[PDB]
């Protein structure tokens, strides 16, 4: 039970969103669940970059779209490196992902 | 099931699809309909707790 | 201040996702030489920014030379685009477009007998564009004009309702008549949108900036 | 009887359940559905067509007439070429 | 159960900016800079002078559904130049 | 029959602002829509396999 | 433990009292952050095409009211009537 | 006596007291305003401070911005407001796009200010709250400035370097002016050496500075060519310059 | 509002072990997102009313103009004509196949998505 709370609003937000995308969710109810990735697709649509995954689609750049879709989800993991930066900084530890050569 | 959910969606409560059915155009997979009855069983906390 | 709320999925959506998908394919991006990594993605991102939103502007005229083309075909109504200078506007527009972009890559000033009729032929996609679209849906309104003008000819001198295989025929012919019309207002609102990208598409090539130096093995 | 819930279920019951084909029995003289569709679009067509013609009839046509006349106005306002004619005729037929 | 009677609350609506884009055409119609269509200024001596009958002129005035094509509403001035 | 209209100026204009008004209609209210719904599922498409690949890493259970 | 406050703006689940409203883009927000940010920088090409337009039918429209003009002088010089007389 | 009493009245109505009167109730807005005009005074820009100082914590991201700016164009350092700047900061990072906090950063940067929660606040921003092509939209002066701000800190954030790192291009480094390109080579080389962080993007700095070798001096070519000497080890072969193929 | 996994863990966590067996479907009723039971049928909105009232008067000032033109029969007959195929698109058109065509044209609806499987996720 220590890094519960996330694991399990992952499962119900990503479950939630499985269940009804497509069908009937709302805009709201997304932009509710997920702001990070609202905000960084809202980014791309206000930098004119709309078109950047068929851009990416274009190249044949398979490893940059992969990491595309990786990056616009990369604050899912934010509360578990957070909470394990405090962890590590509450016993005088370096977080080991925050390291160069870590 | 995914035709059972587009069946409540409110695209099939438009007067054009009002008689149409989604399970017409794609019928689900019987391992759609066996999850579907699975998950019906397990929406009680209690049985899942008691089959796990 | 406060915007809508939206339904995913919905078919105005779909519908739009697709169209818009369609006319960004027209002009794709280049394939780098490079493989497309951290290090060639601001060349990415910058070439990109070289290119004209030609998705956009295609789905923009398409969308709205669809609506103004069944425009015409609604009871009561008439096209926009059955007027000359609307549609030969948006053709105007879309050769200006093209032209100022391409003038743009050039430095914002205009460049034997081989460079007058190139020229000649090149402004007149300005006229051809408009034009094509004008007499188009000048076309089956006309002649569905004509043809039921004689299709009333028919049962005000027979009798209202007596000789009805001739005025039978006339009727069948208007009807096959108005679903030509349709199927080419439509079609020329793709047929216009296809040339507005392969118009504007001719300025769209920059060069790759790419990396100036490399740590190579 | 609210006034737009109603009015829908109505047109929904006559757009989905009400059918012509089937309570008429016309798939004894008819093939399809879809002929059944285009009949029906040229017989729209054509009573459109006789009942504007009926709304008002005695008129001069704007249309060419194909060497035509109506009944037995034979040499009337209705049968004039020349408009300007017709429309001076008609002053004198509105007399009566 | 589902997110359909949220989306029933919600009426008809108009897209975002469509009274501008009302607003646009509208305006363009109207601030033409150019009399209305088969009119004519004048000076306000004649249009004072004039009565109301002979500043109407028939071609702008057709009749809603002609016995005869050429039929107008009004007649005009009587008086002919 | 109409050819020519009362200004050519006025109805190009009429075209241009129609034009323009699917075009900020479009950039402002459909394609912000559009990608919000398109790369939910674009991304999620795409970074399935690293994220489950991550997750499993990250994840003491096992 | 992990509690709410590190996923507080990040992760949420599916609302429990009410639906939200929905979030705008910075564009549906302002019309000046999309003239600045995405009209100019992206659509001048088409904005000068409809302002090209605009004023070469201007120039055009100019072209037939001075031949409508000359024409009207040329039948006023002549004695002549400018018009012909209406149907009515 | 139109001269006279206009005069009068202009000078009562109309000096630099009053119209630090007008901008009480929105001091973001216009301290950014009247110092992007020219006026810096840290006559006004205390009673500026001060007056901002209890709404700091409710500011939104582009207040906080537009008063970080504001304040940077002034120089005038308030160890209290900025204190409030960084909390806010620290309790909305999520809320912050890169483009604002890159011009907090180097205002934070300016003047010497920093906590250990902040650094990694904005590392945590920049890194996963924000889009990860918001450096390539950044311009290489900005990136450098943060890079040298997390360098003389001394806190090193991996995840952050390679966001940041990403943004250092041809393309970016070719947007600048040469005499401003060389600060920002110089200060990205020393960064990217006192982490010991050298990812692919370093070439694109390293030959910024080895096409135009001219402008930089001798000591500055010996510590490009040391950085470049470890960049070719870390990433395992070695430099060339790429002319146009 | 909070999040509903922390009232899961903070009500599963406060009840007894005799308490908790039954209280499991009253927990997770409090964890159920909200979806909105439908509310009063009002008429037609004043969109609606501005939209239908400007169409009705659209269809009736543009019938008016055209039954003032010079072949006016001819314009009144092309509205039949058009009618017509209005019907005919009502009679003909696939409107299920045409959605679920729709539907593919979008890949947000063309496949089901696919993202955060369960055997990474699971917490224990
Ligand atoms: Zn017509």
């Amino acid at each position: 039970e220590e890094e519960e709370l996330w694991l399990l609003t992952l499962t119900q937000q990503f479950k939630h969103i499985q269940k009804h995308f497509g069908i009937d969710l709302p805009h709201s109810v997304v932009a509710h669940m997920d702001p990070l990735l609202i905000k960084k697709i809202d980014w791309e649509t206000t930098n004119a970059l709309e078109d950047f995954d068929i851009t990416l689609d274009d190249m044949g750049a398979e490893d940059a779209k992969e990491q595309w879709g990786a990056e616009n989800l990369s604050h899912h993991f934010l509360p578990l490196i957070r909470y394990r930066r405090d962890l590590a900084r509450k016993n005088g530890d370096r977080y080991g992902p925050d390291l160069v050569n870590g | 099931t995914f035709a059972q959910r587009l069946n409540s969606s409110p695209a099939f409560s438009s007067f054009l699809l009002k008689r149409e059915k989604a399970e017409s155009e794609v019928p689900p997979s019987e391992l759609e309909l066996e999850a579907a009855q699975k998950a019906a069983e397990l929406e009680d906390p209690e049985v899942a707790l008691r089959t796990l | 201040s406060s915007v809508r709320d939206v339904k995913t999925g919905s078919l105005p959506t779909n519908f739009l996702t697709g169209v818009y998908r369609f006319w960004r394919s027209q002009n794709p991006a280049e394939k780098p030489h490079d493989p497309v990594n951290d290090r060639l993605l601001p060349a990415v991102v910058d070439a990109s920014d070289k290119r004209a939103s030609i998705g956009t502007w295609a789905t923009t005229f398409f969308c709205t030379i669809i609506s103004c083309n069944l425009l015409g075909l609604m009871p009561f109504n008439e096209a926009p685009t059955s007027g000359l200078g609307f549609a030969t506007g948006l053709g105007v527009s879309v050769w200006a477009t093209a032209t100022i972009l391409g003038l743009s890559k050039t430095g914002f000033k205009f460049p034997f007998i081989f460079v007058p009729l190139e020229t000649i032929s090149y402004t007149f996609r300005a006229v051809s564009l408009g034009v094509r679209l004008w007499v188009n849906m000048l076309a089956g309104h006309t002649l569905l004009h004509i043809l039921t003008g004689m299709a009333l000819a028919l049962p005000f001198s027979l009798g209202f309702f007596s000789m009805v295989p001739a005025t039978f025929g006339v009727c069948c012919l208007l009807s096959a008549l108005v679903g030509l019309e349709y199927l080419v207002a439509v079609l020329q609102s793709g047929v216009f949108s296809i040339l507005s990208t392969v118009y504007v598409g001719e300025f769209n090539h920059d060069k790759f900036i790419g990396p100036a130096a490399k740590i190579v093995k | 009887m609210a006034v737009t819930s109603f009015l829908g279920k109505a047109f929904e019951k006559y757009f989905y359940d009400f059918s012509a084909y089937e309570q008429f029995g016309l798939n004894r003289f008819l093939s399809s559905k879809g002929q059944y569709v285009a009949l029906r679009h040229v017989g729209f067509v054509m009573v459109g067509v006789n009942v504007l013609l009926a709304a008002n009839f005695p008129f001069n046509p704007p249309f060419p007439t194909i060497g035509m006349c109506p009944a037995g106005w034979e040499g009337t306002w209705v049968c004039q070429a020349d408009k300007a004619k017709a429309l001076e005729m008609y002053k004198e037929w509105k007399k009566s | 159960m589902s997110y359909s009677a949220y989306f029933a609350k919600a009426g008809f609506q108009f897209p975002a900016g469509l009274s501008a884009l009302v607003a646009g055409i509208v305006a363009l119609n109207v601030c033409t800079g150019r009399p209305t269509k088969g009119t004519k200024e004048i000076s306000n001596a004649e249009y004072n002078a004039t009565p109301i009958g002979y500043l109407q002129s028939p071609d702008q005035h057709p009749t809603a559904f002609p016995k005869v094509p050429g039929m107008k509403d009004v007649h005009g001035s009587p008086h002919h130049h | 029959m109409k050819l020519l209209p009362e200004s050519l100026q006025q109805e190009a204009a009429t075209a241009a602002v129609v034009a323009s008004w699917v075009l900020w209609h479009l950039d402002t209210q459909l394609l912000p829509t559009i990608m919000r719904e398109h790369k939910l599922h674009a991304c999620w498409a795409a970074a399935a396999k690293r994220y489950n690949e991550k997750l499993f890493k990250l994840n003491p259970s096992y | 433990v992990l509690g709410e406050v590190y996923l507080k703006d990040i992760l949420r689940t599916p609302p429990t009292g009410a639906i939200p409203a929905n979030v705008p883009h910075p564009f549906q927000t302002s019309f000046y952050t999309y003239a600045t940010k995405k009209l100019i920088p992206r659509h001048w090409y088409l904005l000068g095409g409809f302002t090209f337009t605009i004023t070469l039918y201007g120039i055009l429209d100019g072209l037939r009211d001075s031949g409508k003009k000359k024409a009207y002088d040329e039948a006023i010089h002549a004695g002549k009537t400018p018009y012909t007389a209406g149907g009515h | 006596p139109s001269q006279n009493l206009v005069s009068t009245f202009a000078n009562k109505v109309i000096v630099e007291e009053n119209l630090v009167n007008v901008a009480e109730i929105d001091v973001p807005f216009w301290s950014y305003w009247l110092s992007s005009a020219g006026f810096t005074s840290k006559d006004a820009f205390v009673k500026f401070a001060e007056a901002v100082k209890p709404k700091v914590a409710a500011l939104s991201t582009s207040d906080i911005t537009n008063l970080t700016v504001a304040f940077k164009r002034a120089n005038y350092y308030d160890k209290d407001l900025f204190t409030g700047i960084e909390a806010n900061v620290s309790a909305n990072f999520t809320k912050f796009e890169t483009e604002q906090l890159l011009q907090i950063v180097a205002t934070f940067d300016a003047f010497n200010h920093s906590s250990v929660a902040f650094l990694d606040d904005v590392a945590d921003s920049i890194t996963y709250c924000n889009h990860y092509l918001a450096p390539v939209r950044a311009g290489a002066d900005e990136l450098a400035t943060l890079l040298t701000y997390y360098a003389k800190n001394g806190h090193e954030r991996a995840d952050l370097l390679a966001t940041v790192a990403r943004g250092f291009s041809e393309v970016s480094l070719g947007k600048l002016s040469a005499a401003q390109r060389k600060d920002t080579v110089l200060s990205a080389l020393k960064a990217f050496q006192t982490f010991g962080f050298y990812p692919e993007s370093i070439e694109a700095v390293i030959g910024a500075a080895l096409v135009s070798p001219a402008e930089y001096s001798a000591e500055e070519l010996k510590e490009v060519e040391a950085v470049k000497v470890a960049a070719e080890n870390a990433l395992g072969g070695e430099f060339v310059l790429i002319q146009e193929g | 509002e909070g999040n509903s996994v922390a009232g899961i863990i903070k009500s599963v966590n406060e009840t007894s072990g005799a308490n908790l067996l039954s209280s499991l479907k009253t927990i997770k009723a409090q964890a159920a997102p909200i979806y909105p039971a439908a509310a009063s049928s009002t008429g037609y909105s004043t969109q609606a009313k501005i939209a239908l009232f400007g169409a009705l008067s659209w269809i009736l000032y543009r019938a008016d103009g055209q039954s003032k033109a010079h072949e006016w029969i001819v314009d009144l007959n092309l509205n039949v004509l058009q009618a017509a195929w209005l019907i005919s698109f009502s009679s003909l058109i696939p409107f299920r196949a045409v959605y679920f065509a729709f539907r593919g044209m979008a890949p947000a609806t063309a496949s089901t998505l696919n993202g955060l499987k369960t055997f990474s996720s699971i917490s224990l």
